[PDB]
């Protein structure tokens, strides 16, 4: 309750290292805030008696400094190491900088050091004496150099070591094997290199090992089988090569395994195909090969499977619907040279599916099957079914479908009306096909649709008026997409768009487009459009991109469109237009090919 | 267009 005087000196030193005052602390000698540091915010005290200090003069001792998200700036003063009873130092998510005093890593009573999300820099101190530390958390800072080779010399109680999102380099020190009690080890997102020292596989209590985003190389040792408590293993984005070891019977707690973007080859180990515990599996972007085999009686926890962008061949496994928890499958860039199995009509757990660029044949059969997966919300068929016909068979219904992408298939046919059976559609991409006919008016009736890519087809006739009444354009999970490659994490990462470009469309642009106030992107380029440009286009308040180029448009560019305050890209190029322009800031390539 | 990988 009454602040120890030596702790006050120490906290005073701590304040001196800061750029700005902490509210509630007595920052200067002026008796406004109380002088008792135990009264201050972020400071917790315990009596000297309860800490087992036998001093005749009792006092409250500072046991906890909890400063998270305080906008603290400046260095971490060497004086903090003068708080000899400090158990918890939590400075997470502040603006702090400078290097770390070796004195801090000398505190005998410290349980928790959380410096995460700051700007700290320099070498990490090589001598670390923290006999009481449970938690070493430096995640997201600017530290560089070798990980201290002596790191585990004195850390007898260590549970969590998080060095992730820093600049550390070199190999994982062989001494890492002496952190016997460690449960969480993150090294992820550093500069680390070389092979994993065999010594790491001695850490028997390890439940989370995160190595992703480094330069680590060599093989993945069969000694991995020794880390028997592993829940989560992430080796993604490294230089690892060879085969994935067959040790997954031994890791029976492993629910998360990500090896993606490595050099792995060979078949998936059969034990992984039998793993009872595995929930998230991502092997994508390797050289893995063979027939894909999954034992669905065994893998009852499997919820997400990403084998994409691998060297596998053979058929699409027909037993997959029997993995009854499996909700998401990314099978893209596996060259099946096959049809989707009929059993897929029974895959009722499936919510997300991508066969993109997988050599799938017979879109007719494929869709007649997949319509029966009642929970399917997203489907990616891009780059398959080359030159085939997009079936108009009316009996097709994808009821819960949110996202439908079949692009760059060169598909013949028209926009099929059975798509109106997907009333909750958010994203539709039919682009880069051979599609013909007119653009169906019922598209305007889809109240959740914010993204429509019809571009690069043979479409003729008018722009349907209903598009100007599109509700989501008028008014206000993991398996990412790439746009042709820029990554988008979910459907809503795509800004609302109408792309009708590279068709034969005719008629004019409707004034009612000005009703679409949530539209970010309108691309009408390379059509046969005629008439004027409505002044009502000034009504689309969210418009960023408007490309009318390569059309037959005439008249004046309405000065009113100057009212579009977010408009970042504008092209009227290669039309026939005349008169003044309101906007001096758009390049000439935007106005060129007009006369006037 | 959109693909996955
Ligand atoms: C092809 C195959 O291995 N079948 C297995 C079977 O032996 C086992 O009883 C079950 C649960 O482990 O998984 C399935
Ligand atoms: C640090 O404190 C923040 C709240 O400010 C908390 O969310 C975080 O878990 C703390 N760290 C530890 C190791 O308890
Ligand atoms: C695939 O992996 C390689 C390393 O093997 C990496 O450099 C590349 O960026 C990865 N590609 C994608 C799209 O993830
Ligand atoms: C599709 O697959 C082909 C053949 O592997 C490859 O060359 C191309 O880069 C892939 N394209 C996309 C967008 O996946
Ligand atoms: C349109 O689609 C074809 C067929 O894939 C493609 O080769 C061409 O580059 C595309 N044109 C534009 C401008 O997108």
């Amino acid at each position: 309750l009454t602040c120890n005087s030596n702790d006050l000196k120490a906290l005073e030193g701590f304040m001196r290292g800061l750029e700005s005052s902490i509210d509630g602390w007595k920052w200067n000698e002026s008796s406004s805030f109380s002088s008792n540091c135990c009264d201050w915010v972020g400071i917790s005290c315990k009596s000297s008696v309860s800490l087992g200090l036998d001093d005749v003069n009792e006092s409250g001792r500072v046991v906890e400094l909890e400063l998270g998200r305080r906008k603290l700036s400046g260095k971490l003063s060497e004086s903090v190491a003068k708080l000899d009873q400090l158990k918890v130092l939590n400075l997470t998510h502040n603006s702090l900088s400078g290097s770390i005093a070796a004195s801090l890593l000398n505190l005998s009573n410290l349980e928790v050091l959380d410096l995460s999300s700051n700007d700290f820099s320099g070498l990490f101190p090589s001598l670390i004496n923290l006999p009481s530390l449970r938690v070493l958390n430096v995640y997201e800072n600017s530290f560089h150099g070798l990980i201290p080779a002596s790191l585990c010399n004195n850390l007898p109680r260590i549970r969590e070591i998080d060095l992730a999102m820093n600049y550390f380099d070199g190999s994982i020190p062989v001494g890492i094997g002496n952190c016997s009690s460690v449960e969480y080890l993150g090294l992820a997102s550093n500069n680390l290199s070389g092979s994993i020292p065999q010594e790491l596989f001695q850490l028997s209590n390890l439940s989370v090992l995160a190595l992703q985003n480094n330069r680590l190389s060599g093989a993945l040792s069969s000694k991995l089988g020794k880390l028997s408590n592993l829940g989560r293993l992430d080796i993604s984005s490294n230089k690892f090569s060879g085969k994935i070891p067959d040790v997954f019977l031994e890791l029976n707690k492993l629910w998360y395994f990500s090896a993606q973007s490595n050099l792995f080859n060979g078949e998936m180990p059969r034990s992984l195909s039998n793993s009872r515990s595995i929930s998230l599996l991502s092997l994508r972007n390797n050289t893995l090969s063979g027939q894909i085999y999954l034992n669905c009686s065994a893998m009852t926890n499997l919820t997400s499977l990403d084998l994409a962008s691998n060297s596998f061949s053979g058929s699409i496994p027909s037993n997959l619907p029997n993995c009854l928890r499996l909700k998401t499958i990314n099978f893209a860039k596996i060259k099946f040279i096959a049809q989707i199995p009929e059993s897929f009509k029974n895959f009722q757990s499936l919510t997300s599916l991508s066969f993109s660029n997988s050599s799938i044949q017979n879109i007719s059969s494929a869709l007649e099957i997949l319509q029966h997966c009642q929970n399917l919300k997203t489907l990616v068929l891009t780059l398959n079914f080359q030159k085939e016909e997009l079936p108009s068979v009316p009996s097709l219904q994808f009821k819960n479908l949110k996202v439908l992408i079949i692009a760059s298939c060169q598909l013949r046919g028209t926009v099929p009306q059975w798509l109106s059976n997907s009333p909750s559609l958010q994203l539709l991409d039919l682009s880069w096909n051979q599609l013909s006919g007119t653009i169906p008016p019922w598209l305007g009736s889809l109240n959740s649709l914010f993204y429509l890519d019809l571009s690069n087809n043979t479409f003729i006739g008018e722009i349907p008026h209903s598009l100007t009444s599109l509700q989501s354009l008028v008014s206000k999970p993991d398996f990412p997409f790439f746009k042709k490659g820029l990554q988008y994490n979910q459907p809503s990462s795509f800004p609302p768009m109408i792309d009708l470009s590279y068709n034969s469309l005719n008629g004019s642009i409707w004034p009612e487009f000005g009703d679409l106030r949530q539209l970010h992107v309108l691309n009408l380029k390379n059509n046969n459009l005629s008439g004027n440009i409505p002044a009502n286009l000034s009504g689309m308040t969210s418009l960023e991109v408007l490309d009318l180029s390569h059309n037959n448009l005439s008249g004046n560019i309405p000065p009113s469109l100057v009212k579009l305050s977010f408009l970042s890209t504008f092209s009227v190029a290669y039309n026939k237009l005349s008169g003044p322009i309101p906007f001096q800031t758009f390049p000439n390539s935007s106005f060129e090919g007009n006369q006037g | 267009y959109i693909y996955t990988q």
